[PDB]
RNA sequence: UCCCGUGAACCAUCGAGUCUUUGAACGCAAGUUGCGCCCGAGGCCAUCCGGCCGAGGGCACGCCUGCCUGGGCGUCACGC
RNA sequence: CGCCCCACGAGGCGCCGUCAACGAGUCGGGUUGUUUGGGAAUGCAGCCCAAAUCGGGCGGUAGACUCCGUCCAAGGCUAAA
RNA sequence: GCGCGACCCCAGGUCAGGCGGGACUACCGCUGAGUUUAAGCAUAUAAAUAAGCGGAGGAGAAGAAACUUACAAGGAUUCCCCUAGUAACGGCGAGCGAACCGGGAGCAGCCCAGCUUGAGAAUCGGGCGGCUGUGCCGUCCGAAUUGUAGUCUGGAGAGGCG
């Protein structure tokens, strides 16, 4: 909500920085397995629940 | 040699001298807090024989405990079971009140280690035990050859675990032959030893 | 350390000798081997046993005497040989005897 | 006595006088000027602030307060702030709008540090 | 800059160099947002040199401070030998060797002698 | 604390003290007590300040002469165990028991002991005042075994 | 220049260091970066040689040994 | 392997006969609950009773007596297996 | 209008310290079921367990007989083997169940309180200072005579003698 605690804003910051598709270059690091970012979250699908 | 005189004086516990001096103390005790520091043993010869010394770091605490048994703490007295564990009010606790006093003082006095405890007064409601504790940090106790044994780490919360003189009595270790053989090393260690299905290699 | 010849208890085994825990004070005294010093020179001491028979007492004395005949003891210091010790030439030939050096 | 109530007497206390200091080393300043002023944000929306309103937009350590921001903006850059506004931008860091007293020129400072 | 030369410096010059490194990182952090290329990488060197000079400062300061409070005086909780809580509470050796008179006599007399057999 | 220590003495008043404890509350009268304590002060035990000098200055008598010239120093004796030892060997020529020892059982029996072994005793008032004689915080019992020949009659 | 060496390394290893907010968690709290008190390196002016901004650091609870300040005719002595 | 040499104090061994102190609401008893293989009750616990010093606990059937064997509680520490 | 000593007890951000929490294999203590078995079930069994609440160490607990035995007797603790699915116990039903003896593994005994310096607290602590720094020494304060230290622990021991 518009009146959010600083703790919840603090944790929304990090759950924001944790949404980006994996960098283009990681994919060529040696003996690599990370393929796509399997920890995406969408605001309409998976609610943080906090 | 005074301790023998005072020893028999305290042995004659129905004489009128002890009846007086003991009832008045029962009033004084009943008017003070449950756990209280007392600067001197009230029974110096009893304390001597249990290892009290007039040396710094040995402190004496009077713990008041209540009398009577243990009534099963369930939601009303309603025990879900078969008629044979369906009783409430006549069950007795398995640790003596002396040990309960030691183990009350063990929870109150975190930093100091229980050594012993001895009866001092009693009535219909309460028993009063004076519990000798030791400060295992003061140099006068760290440099005594006779009582270092209590500063080694295997001796933390003796009373919480059953290792004092009153502890052994309710653990069943006053006794040696049969009549006391199941209680060594402990009744649960005996039970495990006796239940192990020993399946040897070349059975 | 050494052990006594004793009899077993219990009718089933009364006739079979076996090793005990220690020589009684009476054997250690009558052998010339003091109470405090028998564990020092490798002889057990058992304060709890009772001797009721000359036969047992003399048998255990015989074990003590044989052991004191074939015992060698190094000095507490290098040159100071006191009473109860043994000669240098005796000490130079002592080995670690292994197994049961007195079978019962 | 006068009153039927015994209130506890007045005793006297001494101040702590340790025989050994608990923390010997002198604590360094960790919210120093260089932590407290990370880097000036240089979006075009802020570039407009530089020339319209005589303001510099910094990104400051999240545990900053306006008093420390003005003090550091003075020690660094050798200016003063007539007023600072702060907000914690949703990505996580704090952003501070430092308005210069109109003695100093924001263009001049922006070109003394290189923003525009 | 190399720790060999840093340990070979005065206190004031050491503080100067910290001021200079944090100002050089000040400038590289500025130009991270705008410019790029070859001065974007000097950041990592400058950060590590800040760490070097601060580690030098702290190591030398605490070494001096041990030299002064290690006069066998009361030592502070940031110098007192941390090992583990159990080790700190064990008894000292002169305290674990503490015995009684009836026992120190039992060893001054009547020790454990050295014996063999077959004599 | 004050409240309980007041009903303490009040309840000791109300209750019927048995004779063994009531032989106290019958103390020495002030005049004879002061006369006695004058002699007790004359025979005080040794100061800490004075006990270093007596061991310091015999150092030379041992080092050079090698011969001890001490005569017996005679002072009052104290301490419950020691005084019961003296009394029960009957080496105690005068006993002075504090009335107010707590716990009382430490001296409930010294009157009877001195009585049935025929040793003169008094139940004086003030264990702290006894303690002052010997330089301790309490004394709880004193006894005299021997006095100087210059004051036998006074004794 | 990191190269026949005070010397690279997402190297091994461990002694010298740092170790934000928390947490038994300890100033009081807590859907609060909420609200207190004490000390204080430094500097300003002087409403005095004092006050203000301070960097840092403190303030829990029960306890043990010692010390300081106290209370109670509880027991006393010595006194007005 | 070297320098320092161990005593009038302690211990051992032997003689003696006079001493010879040993742990209290603790043991023990009744009853109650639990526990046990422990059975006129194995332990433990509550409550009440409540000690002894030519004395106390045991000898797996409750009891009185005579004798016997056995040990000395109610304080504490202790590796290895 | 006093100066005091003790006792009890206060408040101290006083000097120096010790306590809480965490992991679960094993170890110690309390608490404590029922499904099941009994071809029903109500004691019994499940079980002196699972769960619950606490305490430690690297092992813990136990431990030098107020023991067993009836022998020609043995001699602390612990574990393995046998004793023994036996004595016992049990709606004597289902079921349950140890010990002494013996064989092995390993082996180790100790220390206090008391009557016992009284020509003399010889004991201990804290502050300060010095050094050889896990301590030792010099000095001050204090604890302690309601007894610290020393001798003694039943196998003895205290004495006197050699
Ligand atoms: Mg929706
Ligand atoms: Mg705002
Ligand atoms: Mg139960
Ligand atoms: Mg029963
Ligand atoms: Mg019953
Ligand atoms: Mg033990
Ligand atoms: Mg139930
Ligand atoms: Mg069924
Ligand atoms: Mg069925
Ligand atoms: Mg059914
Ligand atoms: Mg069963
Ligand atoms: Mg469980
Ligand atoms: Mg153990
Ligand atoms: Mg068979």
């Amino acid at each position: 909500p518009s009146h959010k605690t600083f703790r919840i804003k603090q944790k929304l910051a990090k759950k924001q920085r944790q949404n980006r598709p994996i960098p283009y270059w990681i994919r060529m690091r040696t003996d690599n397995t990370i393929r796509y970012n399997a920890k995406r979250r969408h605001w309409r699908r998976t609610k943080l629940g906090f | 040699g005074a301790y023998k005189f005072v020893s028999e004086l305290w042995r004659r516990k129905q004489s009128d001298v002890m009846r007086f001096v003991q009832r008045v103390r029962c009033w004084e005790y009943r008017q003070q807090p449950a756990i209280v520091r007392i600067t001197r043993p009230t029974r110096p010869d009893r304390a001597r024989r249990l290892g009290f010394k007039a040396k710094q770091g040995y402190v004496v605490y009077r713990i008041r405990v209540r009398r009577g048994g243990r009534k099963r703490p369930v939601p009303k007295g309603i025990v879900y079971g078969k008629p044979k564990h369906q009783g409430i009010t006549q069950l007795k606790f398995q640790r003596n009140k002396r040990s309960v006093a030691e183990e009350r003082a063990g929870r109150r006095l975190g930093g100091l280690r229980v050594l012993n405890s001895y009866w001092v007064n009693e009535d219909s409601t309460y028993k009063y035990f004076e519990v000798i504790l030791v400060d295992v940090a003061h140099s006068a106790v760290r440099n005594d050859p006779r009582i270092n044994w209590l500063c080694k780490p295997v001796h933390k919360h003796r009373e919480l675990r059953g290792l004092t003189s009153a502890g052994k009595k309710f653990r069943g270790l006053r006794g040696k032959g049969h009549r006391h053989h199941k209680n060594r090393p402990s009744r649960r260690a005996t039970w495990k030893r006796n239940q192990t299905v020993s399946l040897r290699r070349y059975r | 350390p050494l052990r006594p010849i004793v009899q077993c208890q219990t009718r089933k085994y009364n006739m079979k000798a076996r090793a005990g825990r220690g020589f009684t004070l009476e054997e250690l005294k009558s052998a010339g081997i003091p109470k405090k010093l028998a564990p020092t020179i490798g002889i057990s001491v058992d304060h709890r046993r009772k001797n009721r028979s000359l036969e047992g007492m003399q048998s255990n004395i015989q074990r003590l005497k044989t052991y004191k005949a074939k015992l060698v003891i190094f000095p507490r210091r290098a040159r100071k040989v006191k009473a109860g010790d043994s000669t240098p030439e005796e000490l130079a030939n002592a080995t670690q005897v292994q197994g049961d050096y007195m079978p019962i | 006595r006068t009153s039927v109530t015994f209130h506890r007497p007045k005793t006297l206390s001494k101040a702590r006088d340790p025989k050994y200091p608990r923390i010997s080393t002198p604590g360094r300043n960790k919210l120093d000027q260089y932590q407290i002023l990370k880097y000036p944000l240089t979006t075009e929306s802020a570039m407009k602030k530089i020339e319209d309103n005589n303001t510099l937009v910094f990104i400051v350590d999240l545990k900053a307060d306006k008093k420390k921001i003005k003090a550091a903006v003075k020690k660094m850059y050798d200016i003063q702030a007539k007023k600072v506004n702060t907000l914690i931008r949703p990505d996580g860091k704090k952003k501070a709008y430092v308005k210069l007293t109109p003695d100093y020129d924001a263009l001049d400072v922006a070109n003394k540090i290189g923003i525009i | 800059v190399k720790a060999g030369e840093l340990w070979n410096k005065s206190k004031d010059d050491l503080t100067k160099q910290l001021a200079e490194l944090k100002t050089e990182l000040g400038q590289l952090r500025i130009q991270k947002v705008a410019s790029s290329g070859s001065k974007l990488n000097r950041i990592h060197d400058i950060r590590k040199s800040i760490a070097r000079v601060l580690t030098v400062i702290n190591a030398k300061q605490r070494a001096q401070l041990r030299l002064f409070y290690k006069n066998k005086k009361y030592a502070p909780l940031d110098l007192r030998a941390k090992q583990t809580r159990a080790i700190r509470r064990r008894l000292s050796p002169d305290e674990k060797s503490r015995v009684l008179e009836k026992t120190k006599k039992r060893t001054v007399h009547f020790p454990q002698r050295k014996f063999a057999i077959k004599a | 604390v004050v409240r309980i220590q007041r009903q303490r003495r009040i309840l000791k008043q109300r209750l019927k003290v048995p004779p063994a404890l009531h032989q106290f509350t019958r103390t020495l009268d002030k005049n004879l007590a002061t006369n006695l304590f004058k002699m007790l002060l004359k025979y005080r035990p040794e100061d800490k300040a004075a006990k270093k000098e007596r061991l310091l200055k015999r150092a030379q008598a041992e080092a050079e002469g090698k011969t001890v010239e001490a005569k017996k120093p005679i002072v009052v004796k104290y301490g419950l165990n020691h005084v019961t030892y003296l009394i029960e060997q009957s080496k105690a020529q005068l006993v002075v028991i504090a009335h107010d020892v707590d716990p009382i059982e430490l001296v409930v029996w010294l009157p009877a002991l001195c009585r049935k072994m025929e040793v003169p005793y008094c139940i004086v008032k003030g264990k702290s005042r006894l303690g002052s004689i010997v330089h301790k915080k309490t004394a709880s019992v004193l006894c005299l075994t021997t006095v100087k020949n210059e004051d036998k009659l006074e004794f």
